[PDB]
């Protein structure tokens, strides 16, 4: 504020309400200014100079959040094709939420994932993540990263070791200089580090409306499908497949479709054909299978020596081949 | 152009929106677009906006901005010049007009609303005929005396709804938030009050309406 | 204040400023002081706090022509065309209302406000500010023009205000001086003049008494007398030159012009890339654009997440493992490939 | 964008015409602007007597026609017939609205004076048995708008609850109203009969119903 | 249609005109004007006469013919603000650009004349006051529809 | 070149003649500049972009 | 030169182009063979000849 000139005379300096309320009675001030005598005597004129640490007005513009992180839980949208049912179930995938399927009960979870973007303390700044060591609440070094005490986002106090430093100022010109701290919020953001939004361990995609890691490629989802046989097609009306002979049309080493699989089969009636082969080394191109004959199928398999025990229409076979490079 | 029928006498509480309704039919409802009226009597030509909406440019005016907002299901020229955030100062005609013949050439019937953030009693229609002295001579003007109606509309009509033009109908005057008036249909000495000249005293602000034969004193 | 800005102008009279940066070595009470700068902007309009009524008429009119200001007497104003901002060159003038003036300056060491009607060819000052535009995006150029990308950037409000943030339009001030009086050697003579007048003699009525007019004091020695000038009914905030020994600490209302809203930015998208995929390793040749960052980050439990100043025509071998990588080099969605 | 202030009566006589120019504030009312001057009616009157700044607009008779007249949208009311009284809106165009103001008092003379009769009903017991006893007199068929309908509640002036009927502001010069001298049932017994002394068109006669 | 001149060094050049120009109506594009001069030396200083090298000089005189940029065929580029109308009361006047005459119904679609006309039976925003030219034409229309 | 304005009109894609010819029509254009009505409806929009590297 | 479906309102002719390789062969051109002429050749090319071939 305007320094209380006492010309002459020691002006008293009672304590203000500022968070850094430093007032110093810099006595011996020789005020020589432009427009009318702040001093008219020889000595004892001085300036009581008071400054106070206060928050920024851009906190409503932008804050910096040091959240200590509790536990988190997966939430997923699994597109599920349950026969002719097609629906993407988006539920809390930590195992507690009984996901009501169309006639099914998904239980995705309880998944064992400790691989997360959780640190001990996360600084969030404008969307920028940072697994960065927040200090104690109100114990910063001056110019330490995070100097302002922000207990509440509309809070009432402010811890700050970024202290002003008054002096007996320069004579004549009204300069109550204050050796303040350098701005740690000017540093901890501006010239902040590589942000924790980048560098996703486990290969996840972090994003913080709420701080959560979508697309986090980690682990397998443990899923319990409470789904009865009273949604599926009955065995008494299905086409009785017979003469299951599969072919090896072509073998890709690592392609998506991978294999040409020409499955010959004579069917009792028409129907949909299951593909659910009992091979971990294989991947069925779909569970679709049409009316019988030579059903071509993209026999997906990352293994170079393929031998897939295909399940077709309640019958099975063992296709063999060699993939590509 | 825009053959506009206007909305009714609206009854509007404080802070709401009061759509001055419009059946702007007979032409293109874009051909007669949303030309809003927010006309008081002190305003005369009062701001509600102008639009021929054949290309689609309907605007609230200076009077149709702030308090006004022009909306419509304008396919039949169905319109609502809305008194949006309409307080107790919402009493004005949210009126129809269409942009054609570049001012409001096709025009509406007007929707005069009484805006007020307050209550209103229902208008009771009592059988008020002419007295036994006279009352079937040259004629009789008998009817439904509509007492204490609030909000709009609370009036009186004659002839059971049929023969009351030329009869004495007074508009409802303010008393305690009510409208006080009557509607006596005026027929001949065999009609008033012998024949069926029925007065309906109707306060729809309480939703009461008494349609009784406005008969003689005895 | 912002709408009837003449209300906030007519509350407190403008002031003069004892700026030390005032013309290549000298600095005094010029009107070309700068109270502070406003840097809340991804767009980066410096919101300088002007000492005068820049954006208010000298008669207190809403005069976009009249770039008002303060002398010792109140209306030290000129035309608004005399206002100039020189940071490293003549920056873009953005908006002016009273004591607030925002504008888009170039790169520069000190922003220089200049009033040139009486301030002889822009009497002004250059306060030291690092005007460096910290541009968002993987690229780093100041290019709006082609349709490159929209980015969310927190920009300064560029409209007229109503009120968001109260400048303390209060503190009826004081100041230092030596020169407010006159006197013919035994007749101390004060006049009506531009200082709120206290008397300070060796003794007398030019030692105590009112000062807004002419007063003669017989038998007064010249070393005794001294005219004092304080402020009243308004003021600048904390008086940054402004030695505010006024005893009544009290505030008024002013509004900062155009507080910031979430605006956008025309982000420059660069040329994309050239892929050359080897035995478990990838080589993206980048041709150069205006200089940006490109960040190669692995796919899985922690892959080599490294950045790089993409600033020339070169090539980088982002080693695409079986777990894969993510090749973020520019303004694209950074999805890299897998082993193939 | 101008509030159309003009000649306060841009109207004529019976067979007479008034050519005023109501200032919409920029100038004449236009045709691409759509500003005009004409007698539209009251009651939320979406109807331009004169719009389009060279003649009568849509929705009015063309004789009360719009112009670019004087410094305004001109209300040249030529053909002031018997029904010529309305808001002669003289205002200016902007291409989106012919902005009028408070209206010139548009007049065509006609409907000469023939005062109303106050045809009475007494403070009857159909409401007066619940104490709603208004001697209701339809003061009808007025010419001009001068009918002093005061209370004569059986000789005594009913002045507690007496409310007189007025005429209606129509173009044809007719009116009609209902005035109830509203006592209680004890007021309907206390005053003698529901009667209004109506001074309509100069004639003062006390018309009463049989209470 | 071109202005030639020497500018200071840089990556972004602004170009302004204020003679009737809109407060000095100006634009600012990027242009990497870096002085890649010949020889070992790195400055713009002739005066100590030691340098005699080849240089690719811009021509300082006016041309006679060297190569034609093609200006002709005065087109328009899409807008919404040509004419005036209240939805059956359309005013079309003389105009600063070659304004096509458009309505929402009827024969108003086009017509780059500066002729006054009233328009009914059309669109209130449906007036397509089009862009065109007559005895004019831009080079290539870069933004330029 | 100056692009094919389609406001309305789903115009074709003629053959460019130069060696640097890249021709195309990005449909759904919406030109609303300060230069005169080319788009007069929300549908039929198209920007005929053709370029020749020379 | 790869065209881009431009933005609305303005006629943005979206055309993502290549870099300047003709700029690249000179600026970011290597140390030219007139320097590093082995034998101490005098490499001059009105016609390309190494006058003073040592």
């Amino acid at each position: 504020p305007s320094p209380y000139v006492k010309c002459c005379g020691t002006a008293e300096c009672r304590t203000q309400d500022k968070p850094e309320y430093k007032c110093a009675v810099f006595t011996g001030v020789y005020p020589f200014m432009w427009g009318g005598a702040y001093c008219f005597c020889d000595s004892e004129n001085t300036q009581m100079s008071e400054a106070y640490v206060e928050r920024a007005d851009v906190c409503k513009h932008d804050h910096a959040a040091a959240y200590r992180a509790h536990t988190a839980s997966l939430r997923a949208k699994i597109k599920v094709t349950y026969g002719t049912v097609n629906q993407t179930v988006e539920a809390y995938v930590n195992g507690d939420h009984a996901v009501t399927i169309a006639g099914t009960k998904f239980i995705f979870g309880p998944v064992s994932t400790p691989w997360t973007p959780f640190d001990t303390k996360i600084l969030v700044y404008k969307g920028e993540l940072y697994n960065q060591d927040f200090p104690r609440y109100g114990a910063g070094q001056p110019g330490r990263f995070g100097d302002i005490q922000s207990r509440t986002l509309d809070s009432r106090d402010l811890y700050a070791n970024t202290g002003l430093k008054l002096a007996r100022p320069a004579a004549g010109n009204i300069h109550v200089p204050y050796t303040q701290t350098p701005s740690g919020f000017k540093t901890w953001q501006k010239d902040r580090d590589s942000p924790l939004n980048a560098k996703a361990p486990f290969g996840c995609i972090i994003q913080t409306n709420p701080v959560r890691a979508m697309n986090c490629a980690v682990g397998n989802i443990p899923v319990s499908m409470d789904i009865a046989d009273s949604a599926f097609t009955r065995l008494t009306d299905a086409p009785v497949i017979s003469e299951l002979t599969c072919t090896v049309s072509t073998c890709t080493h690592s392609s998506d479709f991978g294999g040409i699989a020409v499955l010959s089969y004579k069917v009792e009636k028409s129907g949909r054909c299951d593909i659910h082969s009992h091979s971990n080394v294989a991947v069925l191109q779909e569970v679709s299978i049409e009316t019988e004959g030579r059903s071509v199928i993209h026999f997906s398999t990352a293994s170079a020596s393929p031998s897939f025990v295909v399940s077709v229409c309640s019958s099975r076979a063992t296709c063999t081949a060699k993939c590509e490079p | 152009q825009i053959q506009l029928v206007q909305s009714g006498r609206e009854v509007k509480n404080p802070g709401e929106t009061v759509k001055i309704s419009c059946k702007a039919s007979g032409y293109t409802f874009t051909e007669y677009p949303m030309l809003w009226v927010k006309q008081a009597p002190g305003k005369g030509f009062r701001w509600m906006g102008l639009i021929y909406t054949n290309t689609g440019e309907p605007t609230y005016a200076e009077e149709f901005k702030g308090r006004f907002v022009f909306s419509l299901e304008i396919s039949a020229s169905t319109a609502y010049l809305q008194i949006n955030n309409l307080t107790n100062e919402d009493t004005a005609t949210y009126f129809c007009v269409r942009d054609y013949f570049i001012s409001l050439d096709y025009w509406g019937q007007g929707t005069t609303l009484t805006v007020s953030s307050a209550k209103t009693t229902a208008p009771s229609v009592y059988p008020l005929a002419p007295v036994c002295g006279g009352t079937t001579g040259s004629s009789v003007t008998l009817g439904c005396l509509v007492k204490g109606y609030f909000p709009e509309p609370v009036t009186l009509t004659w002839n059971s709804g049929s023969l009351s033009s030329g009869v004495h109908t007074f508009p409802a005057l303010l008393q305690s938030g009510l409208y006080t008036l009557s509607s006596s249909v005026t027929v001949t000495s065999n009609t008033w009050p012998s024949q069926t000249i029925t007065c309906n005293v109707a306060h729809p602000a309480s939703s009461t309406k008494v349609d009784k034969k406005i008969e003689s004193r005895r | 204040s912002t709408a009837n800005h003449f209300n906030a102008y007519k509350l407190t009279r403008p002031y003069v400023a004892y700026c030390a940066d005032c013309g290549m070595g000298h600095s005094c009470h010029s009107p070309a002081m700068i109270e502070n700068i406003q840097a809340d902007a991804t767009d980066g309009t410096l919101k300088i706090q002007f000492a005068s009524q820049i954006g208010l008429t000298k008669t207190d009119t809403h005069d976009h022509t009249k770039i008002r200001y303060a002398e010792g007497h109140d209306i030290a104003e000129a035309a608004r065309s005399t206002l100039k901002v020189h940071s490293s060159s003549e920056c873009t003038v953005t908006g002016t209302m009273g004591h607030f003036i925002l504008a888009k300056c170039p790169p520069g060491e000190r922003i220089s406000v200049s009033f040139v009607d009486s301030k002889n060819e822009h009497r002004t000052c250059r306060i030291a500010y690092h005007h460096e535009q910290r541009l968002i995006g993987r690229e780093r150029f100041t290019v709006r023009p082609h349709h490159g990308i929209e980015l969310p950037c927190t920009t300064y409000q560029l409209t007229t205000a109503e009120t968001s943030e109260e400048i303390d339009m209060h503190m009826p001030p004081d100041i230092p001086d030596r020169t407010i009086l006159s006197q013919q050697s035994g007749n101390v003579k004060i006049t009506v003049n531009g200082r709120t007048v206290r008397y300070s003699s060796s003794c007398g009525s030019q030692a105590v008494g009112t000062t807004t007019t002419d007063k003669t004091i017989n038998s007064c020695t010249v070393d005794k007398c001294q005219a004092y000038v304080t402020s009243h009914t308004k003021w600048q905030f904390n008086s940054p030159f402004v030695p505010r020994r006024m005893q009544a600490e009290r505030k008024g209302k002013v509004h900062i012009p155009f507080p910031l809203i979430n605006t956008t930015c025309r982000v420059p998208l660069a040329p994309e890339a050239l892929v050359r995929s080897g035995k478990r390793e990838a080589t993206l040749s980048l041709h150069p654009i205006h200089p940006t960052l490109l960040s190669y980050r692995t796919f899985g439990a922690e892959r080599v997440f490294d950045e790089q100043w993409i600033t020339a025509q070169t090539e980088v071998t982002i080693p695409v493992p079986v777990e894969g990588v993510e090749y973020q080099w520019g303004n694209h969605k950074p999805q890299r490939f897998v082993v193939a | 964008q101008a509030v159309v202030t003009q000649e306060s009566a841009l109207t004529t006589s019976p067979g007479e015409t008034v050519t005023l120019t109501c200032r919409s504030n920029i100038g004449a009312v236009t045709s691409s602007n759509c500003a005009n001057w004409v007698q539209e009616k009251p009651d939320h009157f979406f109807t331009g007597l004169i719009g389009d700044t060279n003649n009568r607009r849509s929705g009015v008779p063309a004789r009360f026609s719009g112009s670019l007249i004087g410094d305004k949208a001109a209300l040249t009311i030529t053909g002031a017939q018997t029904e010529d009284e309305a808001i002669y809106f003289c205002a200016l165009w902007y291409n989106n609205l012919w902005v009028f103001g408070g209206g010139t008092k548009l007049t065509v003379l006609g409907q000469p004076k023939s005062s109303p009769s106050v045809t009475l009903f007494p403070p009857s017991s159909e409401e007066l048995e619940t104490n709603k006893a208004t001697l209701v007199c339809t003061i009808t068929d007025f010419y001009p708008g001068v009918v002093t309908v005061d209370w004569k509640v059986d000789g005594t002036p009913v002045t507690q609850g007496m409310e007189t009927t007025q005429p209606s502001k129509q173009s044809n010069n007719k009116y009609m109203a209902s005035s109830y001298l509203t006592l209680t049932a004890r007021a309907w017994e206390r005053h003698s009969s529901y009667s209004c002394q109506v001074t309509h068109e100069g004639h003062t006669v006390e018309k009463s119903l049989s209470r």
